[PDB]
């Protein structure tokens, strides 16, 4: 429920650039700035002779919101000799993976090609640059001797990245050793530390790497996506990938030990073609130390009321446990052709109530097919079932799909607030978008009546007026807020009161106010931050007899409360919330 | 009962209790009578035939051509489907049942549709299906007068993980280091309209010749699809069975495959075959989705066919299974059998008579009850099976409505798998009594302009309360 939908900030590249197509936050060490990290896989760029070579952007949150190119590499192709060159960079997609951890940006080319050491092919081996701080490396583990389509010359590796908690990266090359597909893992070191510009198949000796198998595991795209967490309970990350077309094209994920590459976990699809595993994800959901599986199956169909298959497609949720089972539970899209589970991306704690939130994308779905992201809420059951939040894409095809929430990326407090923010990629536009996190009040509202009983009979009230006594009931009124993280210690609320509120027809009221005379009130309450209740206390009347006839209906008194948004906004304009299941009125009743 | 015990408000509401119920809208029926009941006790009670307001449900058939004995000739005239047009009348709560008859009719038109695999290891087959086209027409005229046959072929994607390009003579000819010459590579191409010189089949088939990919799995579902929406090239009857027969020795890729080659605009499901015949959309747009081929498939009434050889029969069985009106059969490792696949197919795409539905409105759900053959029935099921070309079945349908719809009249179509006959329904919703064009707010009688108009009984605004609305409602009082 908690994202700013009316007032993102949005980001644009150049026309046609695919700008959104990766989006991450960069977070250095060494200053207070932060930025966002956009792909822009098919940008142009100032190297020498290449086309479409794409290119990474980081771009500032405030207050310019300027977005400029990251210096990776400045050169053409590297020639193997006169007129012979080594490589071709020109349409190979660098930018199509990002990834940071504290100063470290990985980025990656899937599409990059080189001219074996051996002979004249053009084998898409794939490219990472690495940049560490003030220097930059290429690691590229696939442009090894092993020069085939039955070794790593087709890997395409770097198609999917991450990085562990401890500094090793893990990537995915969807098609080692005819399109079985390779999982590679090197220390961050290690790859610094090894580079060399003049050697072009480099050897790291901390390596692990996934085998290759016997043919009846050909074109299963092991690496097709990655992602890191434990499995087992020793402290180091495991690596879970998605394996879309294993098992005659039903799709898998593997999990393998973070330490020595053997096989822990197997997940498996129970639809063709549904593409189970385009997307992974692996946090905790429910509050242990256990991180959960999140699996998508973006084409997966369901069953209609009428029994005809739809193409909502689906999101698997697998809590672990602490004897090495898993208890497994399955989300469908709402939308047919949405694409539902094409991206997920766990957004931290959201809403800072204890437990970890999820986003899930539906990049065609929404009012003119514009792209959906739904939100959806951890509990110590497990994933809360039901959307608590919609996000919809706000620009026309122009004239590809949009594709808002194709890329996403959560985790990450970008202006300090206490609460982890979203960035969106919509890369059909060649745009991304920052949605904030506002900060959570739950408000603990009290109302009472001191005399639960009358019967016109305690005739007291000498009233402000004429000179008769008068059947009095006393009755107060109570806040208290706090929320957690950044925002205003005093709070206005406007509370508002009525009496007999059930029979509001313009029909006569029983029941007033004593110094106004009526049975209304209104009260701009400020009350502080923390544990201590604010309250107020009226008096209040019972009518004469000769007034109305109805003495069997209770008297109802009801409050209602609305916060002043506007005074409670930050200095950058972010209104505060409050929390869903907050009762925004409360009611009471007296017997005559 | 249901009707005097639930607020007799309105005749609107009371109509909206239950389906038996009924309303008398005269001054004849004694006061404390409940005006909202049964219709036999609105006559107890003497209220005037005229004044009951009673809609009850009906299903009359404006269009009921007979079932046609022969496909041949009469064309337009041929009718498959027993009702055409039915009106169907509803209230708020109500069901209403209507039978659908349906017949596989003999000596109907075919459109058969070749849609060839010319990867390298297709040349056997290539060779042995030069002269099938007298052959196919010769075994077919047994089952049909009027037979058009057509061509196409696939490979794949011609882009970077999928086809040859180093060294520049492989972009040419993709089997030099084989020493011999076949075809750049193509992902679909169109080669003969559909047509009844069926010379001009072995005429194009005879100029053919394969290429050459790297990985295990074909494009063809990229084909499936352009072979599905490209009508006029095609040439697809509006008044045939359609066969679409679908060739390979391969697994296939399938949507979202498409990203290792930095294609990831999905696939639209337009016509994209040029004046030179071939896809040119191949290289910039993903493959098909089984959802969005199964739409198009219905769309076009196509009958899809896998004729594929054994090391991947289970697959396409298993992708089948997702595909309404679609087989799969074992091909020969040459196609030396797949004259008589194509025969057995066309009898296994006719044993059957399956029921779409298409456009049914939110508020409305159906239930079928199938006869079959022997007069027997099968409750719940859309379906019948082990049926012969020249049988009839027949259907029992009841449609239910949740509540009034918000529009007053809808329509939805009741049609066969793989045929352009259908049942259109049309739906009218009696939720309102004919009273109700005579109403006022505001109005005489009643109690000094608090009324709106009878109907039956003066129904007020705010603050009073009565059968003439005779007292303020702020408190209750006896006068």
């Amino acid at each position: 429920f908690n994202l700013d939908v009316d007032s993102p900030a949005e980001y644009s590249g150049p026309e046609g650039s695919y700008f959104g197509f990766a989006v991450d936050f960069f977070v250095p060490s060494a200053s207070s700035r932060m930025f966002l990290l956009v792909g822009a896989p098919k940008a142009n760029t100032t190297q020498p002779g290449i086309v479409e070579g794409g290119q990474v952007l980081k771009c500032d949150w405030s207050s310019t919101r300027r977005c400029q190119p990251i210096e990776f590499d400045a050169t053409g192709n590297r020639d193997y000799a006169k007129d012979d060159p080594l490589e071709f960079k020109s349409h190979q997609w660098f930018g199509a993976s990002v990834r940071s951890k504290q100063d470290k940006i990985l980025a990656c080319a899937p599409l990059y090609h080189w001219r074996t050491e051996m002979k004249q092919e053009r084998e898409p081996v794939g490219t990472c640059f690495l940049q560490d701080g003030t220097k930059t490396v290429e690691y590229a583990p696939c442009r090894s001797q092993d020069i085939d389509a039955d070794g790593q010359g087709f890997c395409q590796g770097g198609f999917s990245i991450d990085f562990t908690k401890a500094d090793r990266v893990l990537l995915g090359g969807p098609g080692s050793f005819y399109w079985q597909g390779q999982l590679i893992s090197d220390q961050v070191a290690e790859i610094v530390s090894k580079y060399d510009p003049n050697v072009y198949s480099i050897k790291y000796n901390n390596q692990l790497a996934t085998r290759t198998a016997q043919a009846i595991f050909d074109d299963s795209y092991l690496g097709y996506s990655v992602a890191v967490g434990d499995f087992n309970g020793d402290g180091i990350d495991d690596f879970v990938s998605g394996v879309p077309r294993a098992a005659r094209t039903l799709g898998m994920v593997y999990i393998y030990d973070g330490k020595n590459m053997s096989s822990l976990y197997n997940f498996t699809g129970e639809q063709m073609a549904a593409y189970f595993g385009f997307s992974v994800a692996a946090t905790d959901i429910n509050g242990d130390d256990y991180a959960d599986v999140f699996i998508g199956a973006p084409l997966f169909m369901d069953r209609g009321s009428d029994g005809k298959l739809q193409e909502v497609g689906q999101v698997s949720v697998s809590l672990q446990r602490a004897s090495g089972d898993f208890q497994t539970t399955k989300l469908n899209g709402f939308e047919v052709f949405a694409r539902f589970g094409s991206a997920i991306a766990p957004l931290g704690d959201l809403d800072q109530d204890g437990f970890n939130d999820i986003a899930i994308a539906a990049p065609y779905g929404g009012e003119d097919k514009k792209g959906i992201v739904y939100i959806f809420n951890g509990r110590s059951t497990g994933l809360n079932a039901v959307p608590s939040q919609i996000l919809e894409g706000q620009w026309a095809a122009r004239s590809m799909p949009p594709s808002f929430g194709y890329s996403m990326k959560g985790a990450t407090d970008i202006d300090k607030n206490g609460y982890p923010d979203l960035i969106v990629g919509a890369f059909g536009v060649d745009r991304a978008i920052l949605y904030r996190a506002r900060p959570v009040i739950t408000v603990n509202a009290g109302l009472e009546v001191y005399p639960s009983i009358l019967n016109q009979d305690n005739k007291t009230c000498s009233l402000p007026g004429t000179a008769l006594k008068v059947s009095c009931f006393n009755v107060r009124f109570c806040l208290k807020a706090d929320g957690k993280g950044v925002l205003p210690r005093k709070l206005n609320f406007q509370v508002e009161l009525l009496l007999d509120k059930l029979k509001q027809k313009g029909a006569i009221r029983r029941a007033l106010f004593l110094y106004s005379r009526s049975p209304s009130h209104s009260k701009n309450m400020t009350i502080s931050r923390g544990g201590l209740m604010q309250c107020e206390e009226l008096i209040a009347y019972l009518r004469d007899e000769s007034e109305f006839r109805d003495k069997l209906t209770p008297i109802t008194i009801f409050m209602e409360y609305r916060l002043d948004y506007r005074t409670a906004a930050d200095t950058t304009g972010l209104q505060p919330i409050l929390n869903q299941f907050t009762p925004a009125n409360i009611s009471r009743q007296a017997h005559i | 009962n249901i009707c005097t015990t639930r607020g007799v408000s309105s005749c609107q509401q009371c109509l909206a209790v239950s389906p038996m119920c009924a309303w008398c809208s005269d001054e004849a029926l004694p006061l404390g009578s409940p005006r909202c009941d049964l219709k036999e006790n609105l006559l107890k009670d003497n209220c005037a035939p005229e004044s009951i307001e009673f809609p009850v449900s009906e299903a009359r058939v404006l269009e009921d051509r007979p079932l046609s004995d022969k496909g041949s000739g009469d064309s337009s005239q041929v009718t498959q489907v027993s009702p055409q047009r039915i009106a169907l009348r509803l209230r708020p709560d109500d069901s209403k049942n209507f039978s659908i008859q349906v017949r596989q009719v003999e000596d109907y038109p075919v459109d058969i549709y070749y849609l060839m695999d010319l990867s390298y290891s297709m040349k056997d087959d290539l060779w042995s299906i030069q002269n099938l086209g007298t052959k196919l027409a010769t075994q077919m005229r047994k089952l049909t007068s009027n037979l058009r046959i057509g061509f196409g072929a696939f490979v794949d994607k011609p882009v970077s993980p999928y086809m040859y390009i180093s060294p520049p003579e492989a972009l040419e000819n993709p089997c030099y280091d084989m020493k011999t010459t076949c075809l750049p590579m193509f992902g679909y191409k169109h080669v003969l309209t559909l047509t009844d010189q069926v010379t001009r089949f072995n005429e194009e088939v005879k100029k053919q010749s394969v290429s050459r990919n790297r990985d295990a799995p074909e494009g063809g579902f990229d084909a499936i699809m352009q072979a599905t929406v490209c009508d006029e090239k095609i040439g697809w009857r509006n008044d045939a069975s359609h066969l679409l027969v679908f060739t390979t020795d391969a697994k296939t890729h399938i949507a979202l495959d498409g990203r290792l080659a930095g294609i990831v605009q999905p696939n639209d499901g337009q016509c994209h075959v040029g004046s030179d015949n071939h896809y040119s959309a191949s290289t910039t747009m993903d493959y098909p989705s089984l959802g969005l081929m199964t739409e198009k498939l219905s769309q076009k009434n196509i009958n899809l066919i896998f004729a594929v050889t054994e090391n991947v029969v289970n697959l396409y069985q298993n992708y089948s299974e997702l595909i309404p009106g679609t087989t799969v059969g074992v091909l020969s490792m040459d196609s030396s059998n797949v004259l008589q696949l194509i025969v057995d197919a066309y009898g296994k795409i006719r044993s059957k008579v399956e029921l779409e539905v298409r456009d049914l409105p939110e508020e409305l759900s159906l239930s079928f009850n199938a006869t079959c053959l022997n007069n027997e029935v099968i409750p719940g099921l859309k379906s019948c099976m082990g049926l012969k070309i020249g049988d009839t079945v027949s259907f029992s349908i009841e449609a239910k409505v949740r509540g009034c719809p918000q529009e007053k009249e809808k329509s939805f179509t009741i049609k066969p798998v793989g045929f352009k006959d259908s049942l259109i329904v049309q739906v009218t919703f009696d939720c309102d009594c004919a009273c109700q064009a005579q109403a006022e707010p505001n109005s005489h009688r009643c109690n000094n302009g608090n009324g709106t108009f009878e109907c039956g009984v003066c129904r007020c605004g705010p603050g009073w309360l009565g059968s003439q609305c005779e007292c303020s409602e702020e408190d209750y009082r006896p006068s």
